[PDB]
């Protein structure tokens, strides 16, 4: 139950290794992605970015899945965290349904060349 | 090709070969041929010697000491490690308590001769001490002047890791390197997981018994040779791994590998250890030797590194046959 | 990558040198301006002020621009902030846009002695 | 105009001017003329001395401790001030780690015959010793009272502001001073970059080679005189220097600023002295001399310092054309 120290721009988080070790493929959750922002003379990783938004990435772990953006945390701003942290296009995906949108489908041009060309103008 | 490397990530520089005196110092050498030994060692570059509490009940100290005593090299110039845990009979005399890091290590420091070593390591882990308690008596020896920097040994990297988030927490010293055992038959530990607390942490790794006690030498090729380390009396289990089921396999392989020391040019020990210094995480390599014969081929080992490329390690891995997974 | 720390009434905050070096004639992007909060004892500068706004003060400085109010801290308090930072007009300026404000313009009296004086009472 | 000026912001008050003893020491002049020059600098008020392990393979610091032994000056008015880096050709003798450092100093108090320096200074930087090590162990000679405080020598202010973070991290002790080169034509550092960490973080500078090593006092404007450094043996590369194409420019703008010295009423060496303490980012300047008659006159650049106006220093920077850039 190894404990980790993250440090975003002065703000404390800790949690367990296998907390983070849940999701594999995550920064945070990768060793060799996380890395980078180790502090060997504090023992912690520090993240010079956003504050707010960090309490909703770490319970996102914490609770096995569960991926709200903070009510005060822009969405501009939430969407970056979260690529930041490679969380995962699933769970992206799954954000955006819920922060209301999912959609964005539809097919493109006939193909055809010509047949294309016409469904344009039309 | 770096004849000198820090210590993992510490400002100790240390030769890339040191030379270890267990089974041989006041043991199966004289004290003469350890004195030869030391001094061709330390004329050749070595600056590294290693010793323990536990070696010949103290005596491989003493030699150690007397060595250095009647040389009179400058204390300045020598690397002197020591490692603690098995001290006696009586109960206390043995683990990482506090108590006995201190008397241990106060003892080899007088059966050595020295004022102090300039690492001292836990031979082993203690499941029974706190790591606070271990890690602060190392800190305290440290601060007495008994030594300059502290290390584990056969420590997982689990344990290495908490005696240095222990040391973060109380603002103590953590420790600055693992020695580990290493060679062609015994790689998982080095190759997999020290490497990320070389880079993490800075812990480097000091290896040990590059070939497997002889056993990667080639001479029980066919059979256990008088005068051999698997032939004296105490080493039956030695003799035994060797003509072992797992014992044949290996000499079988040892023959395939010196191939690979022709064509490289050099003998199969030179080979063996050379190999042991590939990565970079293995700060040094600890040597044995029996008689200067043994210590100057092996020294040779240095010449073999720069050979070693991606391609033959990888046919040595073939040969070997046991890679491990990362 | 050196760090630094800022302390505003408790609340600890750390970023990158050179996070802060991106905007020059800025209060905490000038070593001679900050100079004066400077804490040699505890290596950290600090600040006795409010702390709500500070999150956004270093984020402008983080996301390299963008300069948004948090939604709980009052319009009036969070300007006095951005003056005292030095953020600039120019940003504050950009910034009262997106508040919602903009304009403030339109010619003064005439200018022609007698011509602004008939131009007032009509 | 204050004789004595606090090292930094430390409570160590040093006079402005030191007496140092590299070149001359046990080696350019004899033992009866360094005591000659350190009783002449003491009768004067002059508390501060400096030297280093590696100035004449520690044979000037034995000649500072006969004298200091000699003379029988009580040890609280004095301030020694030895440097370390560079102590032997073995690998482990040079550099900045745990190692080497208490065994430097050591070694250092056994030549100089005392229990203690005021100040230990790391000789320069050290790459390849991580901060924290540095750190911890300036520290721990402190504590041991081997030490008072300690201090950096051709450090970057990056370099001795890492220093003094890991010191605040770790609840260590940050070093009070930086021993750097400073003279008129060598003045980046010193008017640069030292004074935001003296504003900052309290460190001072005691500047070395006030007159470029002779240059600046004017006795090559016409060629190297006999017995003068850039004659001396092993000193080639001062020569080099002085019959340089650079060097020529130098001579020929040391000859206008003789013109300053006379409107100032003073000697060359007393105005290039005299204008190193200027800054009160400067708390003592180290001097250099092969005789008595040079300290006498160098002593006299004290008189001087009140007459730097700023128009005086702005002409000089005119002669110079070497203002460095704020
Ligand atoms: N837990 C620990 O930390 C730990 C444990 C064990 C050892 N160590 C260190 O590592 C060192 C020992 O390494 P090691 O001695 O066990 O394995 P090596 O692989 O270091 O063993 C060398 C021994 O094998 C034989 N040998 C070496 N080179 C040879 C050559 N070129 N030709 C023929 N025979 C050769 C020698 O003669 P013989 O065959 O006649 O004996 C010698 O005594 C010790 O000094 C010790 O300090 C540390
Ligand atoms: N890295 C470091 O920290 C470092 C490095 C170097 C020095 N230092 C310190 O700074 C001190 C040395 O300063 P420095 O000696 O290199 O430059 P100075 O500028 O201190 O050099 C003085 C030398 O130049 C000549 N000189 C001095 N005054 C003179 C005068 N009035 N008239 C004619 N000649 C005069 C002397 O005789 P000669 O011309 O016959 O020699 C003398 O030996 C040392 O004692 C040392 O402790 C520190």
């Amino acid at each position: 139950s190894e404990r980790v120290v993250i440090n975003i721009s002065g703000l404390r988080f800790e949690t367990q290794l296998k907390t983070l070790a849940q999701f594999p493929e995550t920064l945070l959750g990768d060793p060799k992605k996380r890395m980078r922002y180790f502090d060997p003379l504090r023992n912690e990783y520090f993240f010079d970015r956003n504050r707010p938004s960090f309490d909703a990435i770490l319970y996102y772990y914490q609770s096995g899945g569960r991926l709200r953006r903070p009510v005060n945390v822009p969405l501009d701003i939430f969407s970056e965290e979260i690529r930041f942290y490679e969380l995962g296009e699933e769970a992206m995906e799954m954000f955006r349904e819920d922060e209301g949108y999912i959609k964005e489908e539809e097919r493109p041009l006939p193909e055809n060349e010509f047949q294309r060309q016409v469904w344009l103008l039309f | 090709l770096q004849f000198y490397r820090n210590l993992g990530k510490s400002g100790l520089r240390v030769s890339c070969l040191g030379l270890g005196t267990w089974v041989t110092f006041g043991g199966q050498i004289t004290d003469e041929m350890a004195e030869h030994l030391m001094t061709l060692a330390y004329d050749n570059g070595i600056n590294l010697f290693d010793t323990a509490e536990v070696y010949a009940a103290g005596k491989a100290e003493v030699v150690l000491g007397n060595i250095i005593k009647k040389k009179g090299w400058r204390r300045s110039s020598l690397v002197i490690t020591t490692k603690i845990f098995w001290g006696g009979k009586a109960e206390t005399e043995r683990g990482l308590s506090r108590k006995h890091i201190i008397e241990g290590l106060k003892a080899s420091l007088e059966r050595l001769q020295l004022e102090y070593v300039d690492v001292v390591f836990a031979n082993r882990p203690d499941p029974n001490t706190p790591m606070e308690e271990t890690v602060r008596a190392m800190t305290h020896v440290i601060n007495q002047g008994m030594a300059m920097y502290w290390g584990t040994s056969r420590w997982s990297s689990m344990e290495i890791m908490e005696a240095y988030s222990v040391a973060r927490q109380f603002n103590l010293i953590p420790p600055i390197c693992e020695q580990a055992e290493y060679h062609m038959f015994q790689r998982e530990k080095v190759e997999v997981q020290l490497p990320e607390l070389f880079h993490k942490i800075g812990v480097g790794a000091m290896t040990w018994s590059p070939l497997a006690c002889g056993i990667v030498s080639g001479k029980y090729d066919s059979g256990i040779p008088p005068y051999s380390r698997a032939s004296l009396k105490g080493y039956q289990w030695l003799k035994d791994k060797i003509l072992s089921e797992e014992g044949r396999r290996q000499q079988a392989k040892l023959k395939e590998l010196q191939a690979i020391a022709e064509r490289l040019g050099c003998t199969l020990p030179q080979l063996a250890i050379a190999w042991c210094l590939r990565n970079e995480g293995v700060s040094s390599v600890l040597l044995g030797a029996s008689n200067a014969e043994q210590l100057m081929e092996n020294i040779g080992a240095i010449q073999v590194l720069p050979k070693l490329s991606s391609s033959i390690v990888h046919e040595i891995d073939s040969i070997l046959g046991n890679k491990p997974y990362s």
